[PDB]
RNA sequence: CGGCACAUGCGAUAUUAGAAUGUGGCGCUCCGCGGUUGGUGAGCAUGCUCGGUCCGUCCGAGAAGCCUUAAAACUGCGACGACACAUUCACCUUGAACCAAGGCGUGUACCG
């Protein structure tokens, strides 16, 4: 916008190339984490977890 | 019942199927209609020479031997100057004999080897609708001197064509019967200067192609009745072959296109098929027209069958696709997975990938969730081009904290600082357009700029815009 | 007084067998390269000069250079994309598919 704008040239802070679209906990429940798959496609790199 | 395929039917069941003679007395009638086209061609000289000015383009390497005609009775290009030689032999033995019978077996001979060339469409038709300009210019001048005397000086038509049709060139229509002394000769004497102006436009339009209007008339109802009985016989073998368009488009069906679609567009491949059918190869009318028709339907299934339109290539790429899916699925067994088609096929299998995403119909926004409730899916697609609310509380405190603290600058640095930037007006300036706002030196523009970020940096007036930032 | 035909209402709210080939030109493609006008978040938390000082730091006013201009735009040279036309081979041969049948009402048209 415009003094957005402004305010990136006064600080110079780089708006990032990414977005925040992380998986999280439903409003208002607990527990705990008692199991985690990894699925993933056939040619694609593995992480460390899979 | 309405079911508008029923009655495609019954409108055209009345229509009986062709013998095998048939079709050739047919073609034969077409042959028929394309000769008296032709021939009414023949009698036109400017085509003739219109031709010839575009021979001589051909023959000043600006044209080619595939964009003027194609072909001859009996395409090397040491044929076509020797026969174009002979033809400018002819023209030139030809034309100059007016010094009137003399010249005319000339003409026909000029005429017959004219028609002994095989034409492309495009200029043939070309000289056939300039033919039809200039006949309605013709027209348009003979019901112009019709609505202007006919009509409103009441004279009748019977005594307009008297001596006019008939002449139709000179002033024995025309100043004769001003002189015979006619009770509605006295009418003509305020339209006398509009009527022999279109007389002379008349003659006129006779000293551009040579001949009266007499002749060319005759010429043009020639080939009119002539182009009428070739449409005539192809609308007659159409309405025959009907037929082979459904018995075709029945298996195309399920693929996404309705069946009247797919018929009508049968049709429009039949009628081509039509235009281009040859009997003389001695192949039956169903074997020659089956593969238009069945190039017409797929065309047009894979052209406009698709909300995204995806082109021809793509679409024969995911036929591929399903086809050799189909035949490993009962070799393996499981089902293919595209690590196998990639050996299988000759692509990089990323390609694949993608070709596989593309060949996705959409989902009907109405398609329903599941216990056939009111919600459908239309009902949760949620909106993701709005903004948050809670972003515009945003946007109204920062702009109400740089208001407040752009008045706490100076006079220049504030003015210099929201002209640079797009701060509450148009569009923002760079450093020469803010240099001609100011008439000061560029450079200095970028001093007050530097020194007036330098006084927003500071604390005091860096707290309330960093706040905006959030960590 | 019968028949055929059609319309219309309700049936809860809420929550969950094509294959192959060539040619042509095009670009509302954001893909390499060249040329053209043409900038900005850097030194400069005073590089320089002057003035105030709470000061050796911050305020107020000036001038210059170096360096960030192919960004923005324009036009050409490559890639790609889409489009048109043309050709060769093989096959194919004259009237389809389709669902659903169990409720309660209101009304209209046609014919006898």
């Amino acid at each position: 916008t415009p003094e957005e704008k402004l305010l990136r040239a006064i600080f110079g802070e780089k708006a990032s190339d990414v977005k925040d679209s992380s998986l999280r906990v439903p409003n208002g429940v607990s527990g705990t984490v008692i199991d985690v798959q990894v699925f993933t496609r056939d040619g694609v790199e593995k992480d460390k977890r899979a | 019942t309405t079911d508008p395929v029923r009655m495609y039917m019954r409108e055209m069941g009345t229509v009986e199927l062709l013998t095998r003679e048939g079709e050739i007395d047919i073609a034969k009638r077409i042959e028929d209609g394309i000769n008296q086209v032709q021939c009414s061609v023949a009698e036109y000289p400017e085509a003739i020479t219109y031709l010839l000015e575009q021979y001589d383009r051909v023959e000043a390497e600006e044209a080619r031997l595939s964009d003027l005609i194609t072909g001859f009775v009996d395409i090397d290009p040491e044929l076509a100057r020797e026969k174009f030689a002979e033809l400018r032999a002819q023209y030139v033995v030809t034309r100059d004999t007016i010094k009137h019978a003399t010249a005319q077996e000339e003409i026909l001979k000029l005429s017959e080897v004219f028609k002994q060339f095989r034409l492309v469409p495009k200029q043939f038709d070309y000289l056939v609708n300039s033919m039809r300009v200039m006949m309605d210019r013709v027209r348009t001048q003979e019901r112009l001197i019709m609505k202007l005397c006919v009509e409103q000086c009441k004279m009748p038509k019977k005594n307009f064509i008297t001596l006019f049709t008939g002449n139709e060139t000179s002033d024995t229509w025309f100043n004769a019967a001003i002189a015979m002394n006619k009770p509605w000769s006295e009418k003509l004497h305020d339209v006398s200067e509009e009527v022999h102006r279109a007389l002379q436009k008349l003659q006129q339009i006779e000293e551009e192609t040579g001949l009266t209007i007499e002749q060319v008339k005759d010429i043009n109802r020639r080939m009119s009745i002539g182009e009428a009985k070739a449409r005539r016989a192809k609308k007659e073998m159409v309405e025959a072959n009907l037929r082979l368009v459904i018995s075709i488009a029945k298996k195309y069906t399920n693929r996404g296109l309705q069946f009247l679609d797919l018929i009508q567009e049968g049709n429009i491949g039949l009628m081509k098929a039509v235009d281009k059918f040859e009997y003389r190869r001695g192949y039956k009318f169903s074997t020659y027209a089956t593969w238009w028709i069945r190039q017409a339907i797929t065309r047009s299934i894979a052209d406009q069958a698709r909300t995204i339109r995806i082109p021809v290539h793509m679409i024969e790429t995911i036929n591929k696709l399903n086809r050799i899916s189909r035949q490993m699925l009962q070799e393996m067994g499981r089902e293919p997975t595209p690590e196998e088609l990639a050996e299988r096929m000759l692509m990089p299998e990323d390609k694949i990938r993608k070709v596989l995403k593309i060949a996705k119909e959409p989902i009907s926004m109405e398609t329903p969730i599941g216990d056939d409730e009111d919600s459908h899916l239309g009902d949760f697609i949620e909106d993701t081009t709005l903004e948050l609310p809670l972003d515009s509380a945003t946007t109204e405190s920062l702009r109400a904290a740089t208001h407040d603290v752009l008045a706490g600058l100076t006079a220049r640095e504030a003015k210099v600082l929201r002209m640079r930037f797009g701060i509450d007006m148009n569009t923002d300036y760079t450093l020469e357009e803010v240099g001609k706002q100011f008439d000061v030196t560029r450079e200095r523009i970028r001093q007050i700029e530097a020194k007036a970020l330098r006084k927003l940096r500071h604390p005091s007036r860096s707290e309330v815009l960093r706040s905006f930032l959030d960590d």
